[PDB]
């Protein structure tokens, strides 16, 4: 795997999954009861 | 829900009962004014924060203030 | 497409504008936040911050917003005639019968995006108007610059709250008054209703006057 | 026809004096609504029955604009 | 022209102080409202009888400061910027001689050296300019934006909310989803600062863009 | 809708979307949270400066690692 | 003759009794329809709805995506193929999410008979209350439904693809 | 026609009640007139009272005082609201004392009265970090 | 031009860096 | 629940790298780059001089197969119900308990003995990982020396 | 040859060979649904024959305006989606037919809100089942003169073969 191929790997993976996760946690967290 | 405070220098001029669309003031018996009257806030839980109760008031800086606090399904005035 | 695009965008700003009044109209009398609308009349600014803010609910604040939105629909109404005009209807034609416009057709392909009508309507039909001066279409300059300064000068009022000014008069009169010369009839702010009504007025005069100007001199002009 | 800046000045100025003149009735029919309407003089007729269903027609009106708009413009 | 405009970058930074320095004094109380303090720092108004009371806040000369700021930020560095285009280009005499008139400075500066920017794509190609042409565009539609947030206030858009959440409530397919907090329209004051994020963010991308998009293209 | 703004009781029994607006633009007004004492307040400003450095700083570093990773220095 | 009369005899609901809402067609299309459909466990319902949604699903992304080809492509296919089972997971991770936090029961139009019964006096909103008494509105049975609607529209997807690639090359 | 022979001869409105009022609270208001007068509902348009009892439900307190103070042009006085949750309990509202409040009546005591003016209200520093 | 064992080292002390931020994150309560 | 989950997929991986290094040896995976006319820029890698280098075929491949398999494990994820093991604990269900150092020596099918065993695979990839970021060759390099050589034969 | 509707002047209750005379409520019903789904398909057949006759848009013109011709020019696979639309429809209807208060051709269900009829709701109905009757004879005739001579509506009509 040389270098050129970090940015395909990681732009991908942060910009859709982070959001995706993220959403998902912070969508369970605001909608929580007590 | 606001709150809604009543001050001495009511004169007892009834204008903020009568103006109230939620009928949370009310005229109580008092001694210090002419009119022998004072209003009163015992439903506050009622209390829109709409202020027509204070534009009523003929005193110098009013008798009746609200104070918004925090809101509620009646306070906020939401028929769904 | 590119009279498609423009006519539907007719359609909406028009459906827009019909929206704004038949709720002005229409929720005029009473509604679910203020039951009895009528009873503060035509013409009146809220009804108070309560029910998480009450602005702007009569009807008169619905023929404010819909004369916005008129002025947006028309000002897009004559700008889609004039390009399409000079670009694809006016021009002058050659004694052998070629027919060249005022443009030369840019409307077919550039009238398509933002971008288009920002710089081949809007940038190169502005050519005229400033570059007026000195000329005998300078007052459509000086008319332009004041138009846009008049657009500028609503903006204040329709930003802005009485509160602040009438607060703002409060030092103002100090200050008479610490100089013997307050005025008897004691100076206010602008009401609400009134301020809202000076700055669509002069947002509609700055807008028309500066699309105005810019028709007048580059129709004269070319 | 061929003086341009008089057809363009008359189509622009026409259409600026319509659209002002259109958003003028909507203000008075407004204006009728708050002042001269008598509920009891217009029991189940058409400004009866316009103002009982006001809501769908203002809904479907807002979704048309939306659907109009995010269309064209988009 | 250097007279002039240090002139208006004097009036303002007056009136910027002048918007600040009342909300700072007068946060505590007005004649408006003599117990201003009760009410803190950020809060909508008081109300709308005993004249009106929009904007009396000290919050909100915070947020008419910031329009003023930006205004005066954006004549200095129009000022800076037109200067030292000339100085690059050689075109001195072209300030010394426009920047005394408004007109001068609205085709010179903006018109003469917005073509590079604009034309980072057109119907024929594009240029590595093309961002910042998007950027400009970005910026209007935000600062336009801010213009909604700001001249259209609540009350207006919260009848329109209950609009949509009757037709949500009462239409098949969709019923079967439901909030679970009540739509409300945004706060006088978070409406307020929305406006003015847009505002201010629209006008920072767009005259970001202008600029660094001018000097790229003009000065090679 | 019972713990997002932790900070706030107030906002936490809002019934509407004014509670995750509201808890956004009230997270660091620390000295109108719910039960706040002074103490708290300068601990809490302190770590946060600590953070807020710790955030300068991978910026800096960021910048420093694409510049002699991307760039033609 | 009136055709619009207030719904079900209340003239205080927000609501009409219009040829629209009440019409003998509006009841049979909308009884036979997967979501109100008599005789129909949750993950039959989410299956079918999961089919059809997929199926339609493919078309717009096959036809109008970044890799359209007017002729017949395999990797357009595939590509519609992929961007509507990534879709479809989307919309299913929002069904999981929404069923999560809307609903606590695992056996509901009984639940209410006991608190309206037996007493209610507890913390509410799961002994009483209680919104709507269909098998869609427990935690199990949304779950059920989230997973049929998923499965089902991997499989209307693929049956989708299956026929637009038969469509396109013996048509 | 109408599910009780007390209800007003409207034609219903989708301006009623919602969802809201069948599980948190629903405000019904009664009363009493000699004739059967058209008068304007608070959600929707015109319907006509009837020449005996009355009763109307509502989603919100204001609207039904918004119909009361409407009463009080038809020289109707006796109408009394009332708060019903999600099940039928019952809680009579407006005429709280069978006295309206803007007349003085015995038995009332004094609710969020200071003895004091504006003025006399304590500094916001002095109600901190406390 | 770094070579792979640099990126994957600077990647490693920034995922270090990382936890260390989620504690102080927590640290500072929900 | 984690260990145990991790353990199956480290299990199926030392699989999956035996096949592919079988196939990598065996002629299969398929050979050349990417077409970034066919599947636009984002699979162009770098461009030296005029020419683009892409993502190889053969990565795209294994990545295909990979996200077949991946896709299975979000299958069951979101088909708890249906599953004979979830993927996480039910609120209430506690969590088996730890093995220990030395889970019980129970041959055959038991859990005991699948635990030992991804124990064992996790390890021999956290191993594989150390031996060739250490050493510097290839993980299929690595595999074949520690085959003696006969799976790139 | 009752109190349905359907009676107009010319001929009240028009049973000369006694078909209702004998029947019972359910044939009598099944007679009214035969007669309402013809009239309307004859209607809708009329004004597609004219139409089509004197303009036929899709199918980038092609598809030879005389009806009877089209019918063999169609894609073959736009009538199977009209075949399948007509029996979903049918099978609607099928569903319709059960539930309460059914009336024969009402599948508008306007029972529901019509409870003891007016005179202009029978005249209307009475007006859509002559229109149909008409429209019934009108199309039958239709197909036996482009049988018989070859040429559509308007063309015959013009030319003068009458
Ligand atoms: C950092 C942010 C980011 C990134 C990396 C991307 C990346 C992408 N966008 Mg995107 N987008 C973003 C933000 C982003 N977007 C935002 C914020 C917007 C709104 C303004 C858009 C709006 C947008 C539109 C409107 C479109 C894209 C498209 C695309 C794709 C480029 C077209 C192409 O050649 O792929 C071709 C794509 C494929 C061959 C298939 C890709 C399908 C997904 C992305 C693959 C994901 C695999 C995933 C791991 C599967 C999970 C397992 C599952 C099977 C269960 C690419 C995947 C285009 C596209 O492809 O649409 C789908 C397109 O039409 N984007
Ligand atoms: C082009 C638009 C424009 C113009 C000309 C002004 C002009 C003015 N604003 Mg202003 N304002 C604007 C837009 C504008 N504003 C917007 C968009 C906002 C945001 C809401 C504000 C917010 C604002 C605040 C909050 C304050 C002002 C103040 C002022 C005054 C400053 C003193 C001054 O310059 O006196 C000279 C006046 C002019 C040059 C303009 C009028 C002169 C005309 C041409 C005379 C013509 C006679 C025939 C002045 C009247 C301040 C003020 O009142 O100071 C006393 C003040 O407190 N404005
Ligand atoms: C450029 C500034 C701007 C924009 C974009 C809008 C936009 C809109 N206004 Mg308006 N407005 C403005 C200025 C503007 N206004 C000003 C200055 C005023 C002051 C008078 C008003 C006053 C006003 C009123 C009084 C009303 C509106 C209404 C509307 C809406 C019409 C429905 C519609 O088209 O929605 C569609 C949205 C758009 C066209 C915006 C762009 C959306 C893009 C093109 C498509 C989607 C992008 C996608 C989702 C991005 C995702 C990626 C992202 C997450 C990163 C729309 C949101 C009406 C309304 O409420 O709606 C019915 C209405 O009643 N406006
Ligand atoms: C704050 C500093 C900073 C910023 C703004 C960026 C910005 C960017 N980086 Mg990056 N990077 C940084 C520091 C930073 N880097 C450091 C310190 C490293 C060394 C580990 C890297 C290593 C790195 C690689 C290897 C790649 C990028 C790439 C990118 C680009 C796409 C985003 C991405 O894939 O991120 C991925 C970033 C990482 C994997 C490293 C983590 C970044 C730092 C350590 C975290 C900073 C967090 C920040 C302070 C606040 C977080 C907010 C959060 C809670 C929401 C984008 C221009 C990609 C690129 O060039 O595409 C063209 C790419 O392939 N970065
Ligand atoms: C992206 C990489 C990847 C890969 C290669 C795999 C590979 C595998 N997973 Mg998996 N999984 C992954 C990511 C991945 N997973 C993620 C991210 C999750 C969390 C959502 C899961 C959740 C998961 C579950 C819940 C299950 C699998 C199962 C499986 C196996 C199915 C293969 C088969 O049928 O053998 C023949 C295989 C070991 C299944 C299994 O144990 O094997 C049958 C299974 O039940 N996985
Ligand atoms: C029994 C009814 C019937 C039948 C079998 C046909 C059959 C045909 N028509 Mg046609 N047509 C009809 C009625 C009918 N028409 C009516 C009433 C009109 C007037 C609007 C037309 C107008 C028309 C035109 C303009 C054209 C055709 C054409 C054609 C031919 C190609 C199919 C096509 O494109 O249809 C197109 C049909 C339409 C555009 C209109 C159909 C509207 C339907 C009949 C009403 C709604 C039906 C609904 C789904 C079911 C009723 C619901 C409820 C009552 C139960 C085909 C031979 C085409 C051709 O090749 O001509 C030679 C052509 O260009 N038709
Ligand atoms: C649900 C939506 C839908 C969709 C996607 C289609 C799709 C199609 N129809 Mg179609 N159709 C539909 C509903 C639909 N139909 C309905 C409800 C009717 C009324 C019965 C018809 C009646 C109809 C006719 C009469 C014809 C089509 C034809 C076609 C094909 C050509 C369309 C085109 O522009 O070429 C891309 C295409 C496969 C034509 C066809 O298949 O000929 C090749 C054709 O002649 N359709
Ligand atoms: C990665 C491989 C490396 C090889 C190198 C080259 C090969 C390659 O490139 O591969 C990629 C490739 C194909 C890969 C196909 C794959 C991996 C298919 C896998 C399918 C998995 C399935 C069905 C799992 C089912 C599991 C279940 C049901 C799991 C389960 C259970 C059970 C069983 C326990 C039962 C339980 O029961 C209860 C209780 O529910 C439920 C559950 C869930 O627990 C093709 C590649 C190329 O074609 C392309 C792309 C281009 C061509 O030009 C070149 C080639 C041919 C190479
Ligand atoms: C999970 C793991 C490996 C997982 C591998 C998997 C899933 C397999 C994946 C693959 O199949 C695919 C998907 C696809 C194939 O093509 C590729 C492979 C790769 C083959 C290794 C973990 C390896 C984990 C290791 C080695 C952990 C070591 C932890 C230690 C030493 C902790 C020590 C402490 O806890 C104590 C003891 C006390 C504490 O207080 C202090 C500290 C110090 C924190
Ligand atoms: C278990 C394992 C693989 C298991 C595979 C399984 C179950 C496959 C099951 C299948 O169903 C699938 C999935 C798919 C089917 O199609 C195929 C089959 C077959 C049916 C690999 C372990 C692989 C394990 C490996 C490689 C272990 C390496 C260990 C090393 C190097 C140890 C070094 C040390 O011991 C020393 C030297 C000295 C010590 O002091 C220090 C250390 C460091 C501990
Ligand atoms: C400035 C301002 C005021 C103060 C404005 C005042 C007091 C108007 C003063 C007008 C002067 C006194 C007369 C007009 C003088 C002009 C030079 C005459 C007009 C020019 C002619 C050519 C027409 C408000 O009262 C107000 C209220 C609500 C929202 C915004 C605002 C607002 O922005």
């Amino acid at each position: 795997m040389s270098l050129d191929l970090l940015p395909s790997f990681f732009v991908p993976l942060v910009g859709l999954v982070l959001p995706l996760f993220s959403i998902i946690g912070l969508f369970l967290y605001i909608e929580k009861e007590n | 829900s606001h709150t809604v405070k009543i001050y001495d220098t009511c004169i007892g001029c009834t204008q903020c009962v009568r103006a109230c669309p939620t009928d949370v003031l009310e005229m109580v018996p008092w001694d210090g004014c002419k009119a022998g009257q004072i209003a009163s806030a015992p439903r506050t839980e009622d209390c829109v924060g709409c202020k027509r109760c204070e534009t009523a008031c003929p005193t110098d800086f009013l008798s009746v203030r609200v104070y918004l606090g925090g809101e509620t399904t009646r306070s906020l005035g939401l028929a769904y | 497409t590119a009279d498609f695009l423009v006519h539907h965008i007719h359609a909406f700003t028009i459906h827009v504008t019909v929206l704004i009044l038949l709720k002005g109209v229409l929720y005029s009398r009473n509604s679910r936040l203020i039951p009895d609308k009528a009873n503060l009349g035509f013409r009146f600014p809220c009804d108070g911050p309560g029910r998480g803010g009450t602005c702007q609910v009569s009807a008169w604040d619905h023929v404010f917003l819909g004369l916005f939105w008129m002025y947006n629909s028309i000002s897009i109404v004559i700008f889609h005639f004039s390009w399409k005009m000079q670009s694809d209807v006016w021009g002058t034609v050659s004694p052998t019968g070629a027919v060249s416009h005022i443009t030369g057709g840019n409307f077919a392909q550039s009238s398509i995006t933002i971008n288009g009508w920002l710089r081949d309507f809007l940038w190169s039909q502005a050519a005229q108007v400033v570059q007026s001066y000195g000329s005998s279409l300078s007052a459509y300059g000086l008319i332009f610059l004041g138009a846009h300064f008049i657009w500028a000068f609503s903006l204040m009022f329709l930003f802005s709250g009485r509160g602040y000014w009438q607060e703002l008069i409060e030092s103002i009169v100090w200050a008479h008054n610490k100089l013997k010369v307050a005025p008897s009839i004691q100076p206010r702010a602008l009401s609400i209703t009134q301020g809202r009504a000076v700055g669509v007025a002069h947002y509609l005069l700055g807008g028309i006057g500066t699309t105005w100007a810019f028709f007048l001199a580059r129709i004269i002009s070319v | 026809a061929i003086d341009y800046p008089t057809q363009l000045s008359l189509f622009t100025h026409h259409v600026w004096i319509g659209g002002f003149c259109i958003v003028g009735g909507a203000a008075h029919g407004a204006i009728f609504f708050v002042r001269d309407y008598n509920a009891a003089n217009n029991y189940n007729n058409l400004i009866d029955r316009v103002i009982r269903h006001r809501d769908a027609i203002i809904s479907h009106l807002n979704w048309v604009c939306i659907f109009l708009g995010c269309h064209s413009f988009g | 022209g250097d007279f002039l405009v240090h002139h208006a970058i004097a009036l303002g930074l007056h009136t910027t102080t002048l918007i600040l320095v009342k909300g700072a004094l007068d946060a505590r109380g007005s004649k408006l409202m003599p117990d201003k303090k009760d009410f803190g720092y950020s809060f909508p108004c008081d109300g709308p009888g005993r004249g009106g009371t929009c904007d009396i806040s000290a919050w909100d000369a915070f947020y008419l400061a910031m329009f003023w700021m930006l205004n005066t930020i954006g004549w200095v560095t129009f000022y800076w910027h037109w200067k030292h285009l000339t100085l690059w280009q050689g075109n001195q005499v072209q300030f010394n001689e426009s920047s005394n008139y408004i007109m001068g400075w609205l085709r010179d500066y903006l018109w003469l050296n917005s073509s590079p920017l604009i034309n980072g794509y057109n119907p024929f190609g594009m240029n590595s300019l093309s961002v910042w042409a998007w950027m400009f565009l970005f910026g209007h539609l935000v600062w336009a934006t801010g213009f909604m947030f700001l001249i259209s206030w609540r009350g207006y858009w919260q009848e329109l909310i209950e609009t949509i959440v009757w037709a949500h409530e009462r239409t098949p397919l969709a019923n079967l989803v439901r909030w679970k907090d009540k739509p409300v329209a945004l706060s006088i004051v978070q409406a307020r600062l929305v406006g003015l994020a847009h505002f201010t963010i629209g006008y920072v991308l767009t005259y970001a863009a202008f600029v660094i998009a001018s000097t790229i293209g003009k000065l090679g | 809708v019972y713990k997002f703004p932790k900070f706030s009781k107030a906002l936490a029994e809002d019934p509407s979307t004014r509670r995750i607006w509201y808890g956004i633009a009230t997270a660091h007004d620390f000295e109108s949270h719910d039960a706040m004492t002074e103490s708290k307040l300068y601990q809490k400003i302190f770590a946060s400066h600590f953070g807020h450095i710790a955030i300068i700083f991978l910026w800096t570093a960021g910048n420093l690692f694409h510049v002699a990773w991307q760039g033609n220095f | 003759v009136s055709f619009i009369k207030p719904y079900r005899q209340d003239p205080f609901v927000g609501h009409l009794a219009t040829p629209i809402t009440t019409s003998a067609f509006t009841r049979a299309y909308l009884k036979v329809l997967p979501a109100y459909r008599p005789g129909l466990t949750p993950l039959s319902r989410g299956a079918e709805i999961g089919f059809t949604h997929g199926y339609f699903l493919i078309g717009p992304f096959y036809t109008y995506g970044p890799l359209r080809s007017v002729e017949f492509s395999l990797t357009s296919l595939a590509a519609g193929l992929l961007a509507a089972i990534t879709l479809l997971l989307i919309l299913t991770v929002g069904l999981s999410i929404y069923g999560q936090v809307t609903y606590d029961v695992y056996d509901n139009a009984l639940i209410v008979k006991l608190v309206r019964q037996m007493v209610g006096s507890e913390r509410t909103q799961d002994l009483p209350q209680i919104k709507g008494t269909s098998e869609l509105d427990t935690v199990l049975g949304w779950q059920k439904f989230s997973e049929g609607f998923f499965s089902g529209g991997l499989i209307g997807s693929i049956v989708a693809a299956v026929g637009i690639a038969l469509y396109s090359t013996y048509l | 026609k109408l599910k009780q022979s007390d209800f007003p001869k409207f034609e219903g409105s989708t301006g009623g009640w919602l969802s809201a009022a069948k599980n948190e609270e629903k405000y019904v208001i009664i009363w009493t007139s000699k004739d059967a007068s058209l008068f304007e509902m608070p959600t929707g348009g015109t319907a006509k009272m009837n020449a005996g009892n009355n009763v109307a439900y509502f989603a919100r307190k204001e609207q039904c005082l918004a119909l009361g103070s409407q009463l009080r042009g038809f020289k109707i006085t006796n109408y009394k609201i009332f708060r019903i949750y999600p099940p039928l309990d019952i809680t009579l509202l407006h005429p709280f004392d069978g006295v309206f409040p803007e007349k003085v009546n015995q038995g009332r005591s004094p609710v969020g009265k200071r003895d004091a003016s504006i003025g006399g209200n304590p500094n916001p520093a002095s109600l901190k970090f406390q | 031009m770094i070579y792979d064992s640099q990126v994957y080292i600077a990647l490693v002390i920034a995922v270090v860096a990382s936890v260390l931020a989620i504690r102080l994150g927590a640290t500072l309560y929900n | 629940k984690a260990e145990r989950w991790n353990g199956r997929h480290a299990m199926f991986g030392w699989i999956v790298l035996l096949a592919t290094g079988y196939a990598q040896a065996h002629g299969l995976l398929p050979e050349g780059g990417m077409d970034a006319k066919e599947w636009g820029t984002w699979v162009i890698v770098s461009t030296t001089n005029g020419e683009q280098v892409t993502i190889p075929a053969a990565r795209a491949a294994i990545a295909i197969g990979h996200l077949h398999f991946g896709a299975v494990g979000v299958f069951a994820a979101y088909s708890k119900n249906s599953v004979k093991d979830r993927l996480l604990l039910e609120p209430g269900e506690k969590d088996e308990a730890p093995a220990g150092l030395f889970p019980a020596l129970r041959p055959g099918l038991t859990k005991e003995a699948e635990m030992l065993n991804g124990r064992v695979a996790m390890l021999g990839l956290v191993a594989l990982v150390a031996v060739s970021a250490a050493t510097g060759q290839d993980i299929l390099s690595v595999i074949d020396q520690g085959l003696g050589g006969l799976l790139l034969k | 040859l009752d109190g349905m509707i359907g009676s107009s002047a010319p001929f009240k209750n028009f049973d000369p060979l006694g078909f209702a005379a004998k029947a019972d409520q359910k044939t009598l019903n099944k007679y009214r649904e035969s007669e309402l789904k013809h009239g309307r398909v004859a209607m809708l057949a009329v004004l597609g024959w004219i139409v089509q006759e004197f303009w036929h848009p899709l199918y980038d013109g092609k598809l030879s305006s005389n009806p009877l011709k089209a019918l063999t020019e169609v894609p073959l696979i736009g009538w199977a989606q009209i075949f399948v639309a007509i029996n979903v429809i049918e099978y609607l209807q099928n569903k319709i037919k059960e539930l309460p208060g059914y009336r024969p051709g009402d599948y508008l269900g306007t029972w529901e809100w019509v409870e003891q009829s007016d005179e202009g709701w029978d005249s209307y109905q009475t007006k859509e089942l002559n229109n149909g009757r008409l429209a019934m004879v009108a199309i039958a005739g239709l197909i036996v003169q482009d049988l018989i001579t070859g040429q559509a509506a308007l063309e015959q009509i013009t030319a003068g073969n009458t």
